[PDB]
Parts: structure tokens; sequence; C-alpha cells
């Protein structure tokens, strides 16, 4: 039943098992955590599939009907400097 | 895999200074802030620069200045290119209008995300040459902090080959 998420964050994967019944942003926790990118926090990212759509991070992971393996980019929401 | 917190030396195309410097003191002659980015691949302690990016940006006035904003489908972008070339986010730079420092804009909304990431800033709309002892740089640590890097630091870390 789980979900085997490949989130790539700055070009770098990393496989997140995820359950049915955890929202996305339980994947996007980890994630960030995995690859080490604590410059902006969670809420600061978000994840598009490999179409551009941009996901619902409070979906539960079983209500996308994923492939046993998937790849999600999580990418951030802004970037600003001055 | 060596995590990028572990990086202590860096090589440095110079023409990868000079597209970010061209980058940087076009738009400055605009009055605009401009930004850019250093990718490259990781040997243990060792990385070395393979390309600069010059991501779309926008130049925004400010209450008190100016400054750069990269849009989300940007940033989407480069997530993706990064991972289709098997290349690693270092360093961004960008420029201020005068003295160069880490606002508190730039210490919250950095592109350069992961601990280890360096972050640049040139001074004076880029008008001087790029020199690494003139730039104000920072390091992201584990706790989120962009944390001086000084001039001294810097140029020992950072070699510029060609
Ligand atoms: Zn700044």
């Amino acid at each position: 039943g789980k979900i085997e998420i490949i989130v790539v964050v700055n070009g770098q994967p990393t496989q997140v098992e995820a359950n049915p019944n955890q929202p996305l942003h339980v994947v996007r926790t980890k994630a960030l955590e995995n690859t080490q990118n604590v410059a902006q926090p969670p809420d600061n990212w978000e994840f598009k599939d490999e179409a551009g759509n941009l996901l619902d991070v409070d979906k539960k992971i079983g209500d996308f009907g994923f492939a046993n393996t998937v790849t999600l980019f999580l990418s951030l929401k802004a970037g600003v400097a001055g | 895999m060596t995590p990028l917190e572990d990086v202590r030396t860096v090589a440095l195309p110079r023409d990868c200074v000079s597209t970010v410097q061209a980058h940087l003191r076009s738009v400055g002659q605009q009055g605009h802030a401009g930004m850019a980015l250093w990718v490259g691949v990781q040997q243990d302690q060792h990385f070395v620069i393979a390309e600069t990016v010059i991501p779309a940006q926008r130049h925004i006035r400010t209450s008190d200045g100016v400054c750069v904003m990269v849009p989300a489908e940007e940033l989407h972008r480069l997530n993706v290119w990064l991972y289709k070339r098997g290349l690693t986010l270092l360093a961004q730079i960008h420029s201020h209008p005068g003295r160069a420092y880490h606002s508190t804009t730039d210490d919250a909304y950095a592109v350069a995300t992961t601990i280890g990431c360096l972050s640049l800033v040139v001074p004076n709309f880029a008008r001087e040459p790029f020199d690494l002892a003139r730039v104000a740089a920072y390091r992201l640590d584990a706790r989120a902090n962009w944390n001086e890097v000084p001039s001294a630091a810097l140029t020992r870390m950072i070699t510029i080959t060609s």
C-alpha cells in the first residue's frame, strides 16, 4: 500500500516511503530534511508533477492514486534578494 | 554521498565570473539589482563550478531600496534542469546599489537553500571588477543562519581558474 516517492529538490533526489493515509505535506517535510534544504521553511515549497501540475499538499497520498513509484519535484514558491 | 556542508574548496572558472559580472553590471546600469547562480559538481570536500545560471527575474522597487524576484515557474525549471544535468546548486550572487551585506530579505528568501550553500553580495551595482575580497559573502548553517564568510576565508575557499 506504501508509495515510493522520489522527491527532487534543487536537482537532488531523495526516496520517501509514503503512507496512503498521510497528507502529501508529510513527504515535503521529510524530503527537505533528507536533502538538507533549510533556508526557507517547508511552508515555502510546493510540489509539481512531471507535467507541471501543482499538487494539493493537504491531500492524502492515497487519494492521488499513484503508481507504486512516482517522481515529484519540490520547488520554492518564491526567491528574493536585495 | 558527501553533503554540500562538507565543501571546503571551490574551483571557479574565470568565464563563470565574467557571466555573473556582465549580468549584474548590465542591470545595474539601469539601477537594478541582479541575481545569478553558480552550479557544478562536488567531489568529496572539493566543488567544481561548471556554469553560471542567470534565472528569469523581475526587478521591483521596495520601500527603501530595490530587490530582484525569481518566480515560482523559474525555480521549478531550475530544479528540473539541475536534475537533468546532474548538477548541484552551490551559490547565489546578487548586487546592492551601495554597500554589500545580507539584508533581512536576503536572509529570508534565498534560492540557494541547502546547508553549506553560499550567498555572495556585490556592491555598487557591480560597477567595479568582480573581486572575492570586495563581496560580502555568507554561508548557510544547519540552523538556517546565513553566517558571514569574511574576505580572508572566502579568498582561501574559492580559487578562480582559467
Ligand atoms: Zn541583498
